[PDB]
RNA sequence: UGUUCUAACGUUGACCCGUAAUCCGGGUUGCGGACAGUGUCUGGUGGGUAGUUUGACUGGGGCGGUCU
RNA sequence: GUUUAUUAAAAACACAGCACUGUGCAAACACGAAAGUGGACGUAUACGGUGUGACGCCUGCCCGGUGCCGGAAGGUUAAUU
RNA sequence: UUUUGUAUAAUGGGUCAGCGACUUAUAUUCUGUAGCAAGGUUAACCGAAUAGGGGAGCCGAAGGGAAACCGAGUCUUAACUGGGCGUUAAGUUGCAGGGUAUAGACCCGAAACCCGGUGAUCUAGCCAUGGGCAGGUUGAAGGUUGGGUAACACUAACUGGAGGACCGAACCGACUAAUGUUGAAAAAUUAGCGGAUGACUUGUGGCUGGGGGUGAAAGGCCAAUCAAACCGGGAGAUAGCU
RNA sequence: AGGGUGACAGCCCCGUACACAAAAAUGCACAUGCUGUGAGCUCGAUGAGUAGGGCGGGACACGUGGUAUCCUGUCUGAAUA
RNA sequence: UAAGGUGAUAUGAACCGUUAUAACCGGCGAUUUCCGAAUGGGGAAACCCAGUGUGUUUCGACACACUAUCAUUAACUGAAUCCAUAGGUUAAUGAGGCGAACCGGGGGAACUGAAACAUCUAAGUACCCCGAGGAAAAGAAAUCAACCGAGAUUCCCCCAG
């Protein structure tokens, strides 16, 4: 049966990656919460 | 923004009250109008988004001392 | 709104006149178009 | 004690310029014009939406009855 | 044709067709504190909403209640003064 | 454990080891104990000072009355033969303890409510751009020719190739049954079944976000989650219940 | 003080008390330059769409209350020693 | 400062050094790829693609630097439109992003408590947003007091549940 990951590199990076990240105010939040938990990888880029 | 340019008058926000004293949140806008006001000094008009209390600035100190206070502030026009 | 008039207005009187208008009249009339001056001294 | 007027204001008419631009602004002009529209206040309407209430006794509960 | 992915596929939903109703365009209506955008680069033979549901024969009586539409004399009635 | 009552066929525990529930702060009252005593005691602060300073305060030594006020009395009433409350009992500050108060207040446990984020790689709808549909049927309109008509209409043959048309693979579905049900599989397998040029189906990418979306409408679907998603927070919500 | 060393170290080791140390950079505190800044004195001046008000709301321990005072969205509007 | 040393798992190898350029420690310098505010344009972060000027070439090319945006100021220029103003280009200066708490400001819940619940409570709390500083804010009476007086602001203990 067809479960719920499809990957899809692009997909990936376009909803998720650093610079979708980046690109707003909550995104960068993210980010910052996940510097300051020490997180070895900040986004799935 | 529902901003005037001569007074800095905003929008403040406060409570609905109704009869049985239920508190709902509002808002109160200023009485903003867009006018174009003759600058002689000038020569031209200059539109300024504007409170009917900043048209009565306006009438007391004249339209050259106010746009001289919103040079000073940095707000354009 | 009290002016001083400067060019003669009819309805209202002659050079150097003081006269209450209502502030519309004054603001977008008789001051843009040199008829009046505010009454400033 | 009618309407008329233009100058505020509107223009999702036309044309001109910023300009390589169906945005925006400025200008010219037409149309509308103290109307429309917006702010504050105010009456109405308002399950569109929200917060809630909707008793107890009881030979199970409900219905009926009861409550001093 | 459609539907309850994973106990219901149907008589349910939709449907062409029908009717009522709104809407003169900066349309009604919808999303949006707003700017705007959809409706539509459409314009009443159009667009929205509602009900009915091919087609055939048809669709009677009631406007007192509730709504909607029109009225505007009189009563009542807000801020304000 | 809970009960009127449990060998109960009521609850809980497979066993062991380790952890696991009346606390803490501040206020207040009572008891014990210690100090001082008609007094007791200081707070902040100062001080290198557990000292010493600091008596601002607090409690007590007087009550009665709503109060002015009076005062071992006072209030009541015009006034008490009176009557009510008082006079006729030592307090206060530590330390320990019992209770109470405010706090999560003995521990564990909701369904939920609110705030800010993350999600349309599943799915729903739409948008753009590409792809798919073996094979076989049926024979609409139209056309040509002949007949027919005043001319139409009409009518026969040939042609033509319409359709949410027909039969049927791929493809898309999911009507029945059996199996499976600690599965091969958190929805399938097998035999049959429906659609199969369409309101079809499919790849890639895009858009719509939570009282919100999307819905040929089942409260369906929105990442195995839906009569209000998920994650984090308010948060130890609250729990007259177990 | 403390730590280490083949078990428990004042005297084995590293320290500790105490006494000293900076080429260079640098915080701080005073000192005297330069640059800008101008004090003293006499005479004059003394914050207006403001205070205050009406309407709505909010803040004050104070819930509109008999409600002073403060803030102001809206409409107004003084006297100025 | 030195008789040892070339960081760790981690030995070895090849070496360095012993009176001072071994190593080690501290001050000041140098170097400091690419991504990231990321700033030459773009982008699925750590990549793709430029322009301009200079300098060097073995004519194949190579090296270096600069080129974001906004604000302010100045210069040059410059519409409709006469003057002008808008606008344009260049230059200088500054900003931008990050960071645990504290701080000021703009917004602002609900559960809960009230043994239900709406006023009220929770609470101007949680949370979101903007801005700052080593602290911030406040501050030199249009303040209190009570006919006596005090003398800016802030913080602590009382007053007092
Ligand atoms: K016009
Ligand atoms: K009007
Ligand atoms: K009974
Ligand atoms: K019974
Ligand atoms: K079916
Ligand atoms: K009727
Ligand atoms: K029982
Ligand atoms: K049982
Ligand atoms: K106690
Ligand atoms: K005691
Ligand atoms: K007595
Ligand atoms: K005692
Ligand atoms: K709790
Ligand atoms: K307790
Ligand atoms: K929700
Ligand atoms: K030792
Ligand atoms: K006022
Ligand atoms: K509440
Ligand atoms: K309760
Ligand atoms: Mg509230
Ligand atoms: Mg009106
Ligand atoms: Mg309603
Ligand atoms: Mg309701
Ligand atoms: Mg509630
Ligand atoms: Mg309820
Ligand atoms: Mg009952
Ligand atoms: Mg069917
Ligand atoms: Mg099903
Ligand atoms: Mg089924
Ligand atoms: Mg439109
Ligand atoms: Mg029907
Ligand atoms: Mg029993
Ligand atoms: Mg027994
Ligand atoms: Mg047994
Ligand atoms: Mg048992
Ligand atoms: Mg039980
Ligand atoms: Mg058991
Ligand atoms: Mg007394
Ligand atoms: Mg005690
Ligand atoms: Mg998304
Ligand atoms: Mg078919
Ligand atoms: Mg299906
Ligand atoms: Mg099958
Ligand atoms: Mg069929
Ligand atoms: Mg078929
Ligand atoms: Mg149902
Ligand atoms: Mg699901
Ligand atoms: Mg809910
Ligand atoms: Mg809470
Ligand atoms: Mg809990
Ligand atoms: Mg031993
Ligand atoms: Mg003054
Ligand atoms: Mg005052
Ligand atoms: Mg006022
Ligand atoms: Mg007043
Ligand atoms: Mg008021
Ligand atoms: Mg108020
Ligand atoms: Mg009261
Ligand atoms: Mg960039
Ligand atoms: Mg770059
Ligand atoms: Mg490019
Ligand atoms: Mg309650
Ligand atoms: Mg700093
Ligand atoms: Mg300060
Ligand atoms: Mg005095």
């Amino acid at each position: 049966m067809k479960r719920t990951f499809q990957p899809s590199v692009l997909k990936r990076n376009r909803s998720h990656g650093f610079r979708a990240r980046m690109a707003t105010k909550n995104g960068r939040q993210v980010l910052a919460r996940r510097r300051a938990k020490g997180r070895a990888r900040l986004t799935v880029s | 923004s529902r901003v005037c340019q001569v007074t800095g008058k905003r929008p403040v926000t406060g409570n609905n009250r109704s009869h049985a004293l239920n508190a709902t949140k509002r808002r109160f806008l200023p009485n903003l109008h867009s006018h174009r006001f003759w600058v002689e000094s000038e020569k031209r008009f200059v539109t300024l988004r504007v409170s009917a209390k900043g048209m009565r600035v306006i009438d007391k100190k004249g339209i050259d001392t106010v746009l001289a206070e919103l040079r000073a502030r940095g707000e354009k026009y | 709104m009290q002016v001083i008039l400067l060019d003669k207005v009819a309805n209202l009187g002659s050079l150097g006149d003081q006269v209450n208008v209502k502030a519309g009249y004054a603001r977008n009339f008789l001051v843009p178009q040199g008829k009046a001056v505010p009454a400033t001294k």
